[PDB]
């Protein structure tokens, strides 16, 4: 722990938890949001026999644990799970006590207000954090980009959000949430791999196939033409070496998996591709600034490490929108940490401690005070 | 008649000349100056601040 009473910066992103100290450039403890529990009961002795398993421990113990998600698309299952994982993060991973450091947290866009009131109340009772602040990840990604104008595409693991912000002001009237995310990607890839001869249901193979998505997946420039040329495609077809050692070969599926977000009719969504959701979002607001939105679009999330989103994005928007002004996307490398960086940025300036949510305000007005203290 | 015409046109020319005097005083110092954006290529990439 630093000698100074600097604040805690924790991004509880929908899919990854990244925690550390204020003034740091990158979060120190970063782990996926999976939680493992003992698949069977206790009869043995001498070691183990522990209920909750979180972090890399559960990653190593994936096979003998039922792998469960305490949060999915924002919905909260069991607050005890968050209690334990935050205990682990603060003491076993961050080696910090929350008594002496206020916490800045980031929440998924348009999270329930009742969810905020319950989570804040359990937090304040269970923990002894001196002060509090929670913010939407959209403005955090904006801060990471450091440009007040643009539309943020936050692609988490449970929801994809499109949020327009012009000159550093939120536009909730033109903000939308789409239920397509990593979960859907894994599902669709699971069914295609089932049609390829490999049919698995458990979560270990879920992580294997999301790793495959991280490594080999394409974003098709032209879809049906690329499957037509991918009929044989000995060179274009790509293989992976699974940890057991078998060589699993995939061809068109590499670019037929992310395409589903762009083409939701593959597995039955009324909503069109996410580019249509950015398009409608843009026109909902006044006409004039729309060009700037076209030229200032930002994309954020862990998924963004994949190739192909930028070219597809620009080409389709230019197809939909007039091609007079030039559209260009901006995306700094390793932007999944960017939100946490913005949290540090929030703690950088000396005005931030004017609106810390202190203990006594919550003791006076209950959780309801946040309704007036954040917004 | 010539006297009437001279008087009218002289008054008109007097108002015209008083109007010219203002333009004679200044003609360019009313416009703003140039500050177009250009060059800056030599600036570095890792900004001393994190808005990089
Ligand atoms: N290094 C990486 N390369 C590619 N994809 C990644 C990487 N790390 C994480 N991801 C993907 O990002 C997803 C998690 O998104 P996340 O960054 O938590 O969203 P948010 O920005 O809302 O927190 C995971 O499902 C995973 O598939
Ligand atoms: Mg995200």
């Amino acid at each position: 722990d630093e000698d100074e009473t600097t604040a805690l910066v924790c991004d509880n992103g929908s899919g990854l938890v990244k925690a550390g100290f204020a003034g740091d450039d990158a979060p120190r403890a970063v782990f996926p949001s999976i939680v493992g529990r003992p698949r069977h009961q206790g009869v043995m002795v001498g070691m183990g026999q522990k209920d909750s398993y979180v972090g890399d421990e559960a990653q190593s113990k994936r096979g003998i644990l039922t792998l469960k998600y305490p949060i999915e698309h924002g919905i909260i299952t069991n607050w005890d799970d968050m209690e334990k994982i935050w205990h682990h993060t603060f003491y076993n991973e961050l080696r910090v006590a929350p008594e002496e450091h206020p916490t800045l947290l980031t929440e998924a866009p348009l999270n329930p207000k009742a969810n905020r009131e319950k989570m804040t109340q359990i937090m304040f009772e269970t923990f002894n954090v001196p002060a509090m602040y929670v913010a939407i990840q959209a403005v955090l990604s904006l801060y990471a980009s450091g440009r007040t104008t643009g539309i943020v595409l936050d692609s988490g693991d449970g929801v994809t959000h499109n949020v327009p912000i012009y000159e550093g002001y939120a536009l909730p009237h033109a903000i939308m949430r789409l239920d397509l995310a990593g979960r859907d990607l894994t599902d669709y890839l699971m069914k295609i791999l089932t049609e390829r001869g490999y049919s698995f249901v458990t979560t270990a193979e879920r992580e294997i196939v999301r790793d495959i998505k991280e490594k080999l997946c394409y974003v098709a420039l032209d879809f049906e033409n690329e499957m037509a040329t991918a009929a044989s495609s000995s060179s274009l077809e790509k293989s992976y070496e699974l940890p057991d050692g078998q060589v699993i070969t995939i061809g068109n599926e590499r670019f037929r998996c992310p395409e589903t977000l762009f083409q939701p009719s593959f597995i039955g969504m009324e909503s069109a591709g996410i580019h249509e959701t950015t398009y409608n979002s843009i026109m909902k607001c006044d006409i004039d600034i729309r060009k700037d939105l076209y030229a200032n679009n930002v994309m954020s999330g862990g998924t963004t490490m994949y190739p192909g989103i930028a070219d597809r994005m620009q080409k389709e928007i230019t197809a939909l929108a007039p091609s007079t002004m030039k559209i260009k996307i901006i995306a700094p490398p390793e932007r999944k940490y960017s939100v946490w960086i913005g949290g540090s940025i929030l703690a950088s300036l000396s005005t931030f401690q004017q609106m810390w949510i202190t203990k006594q305000e919550y003791d006076e007005a209950g959780p309801s005070i946040v309704h007036r203290k954040c917004f | 008649l010539g006297a009437r015409a001279k008087e009218s046109l002289d008054l008109r020319a007097h108002l015209k000349q008083v109007k010219k005097e203002d333009t004679e005083k200044e003609n360019r110092e009313v416009g703003d100056w140039r500050k177009n954006i250009d060059a800056l290529s030599g600036m570095e990439g890792r900004k001393k601040k994190f808005e990089s």
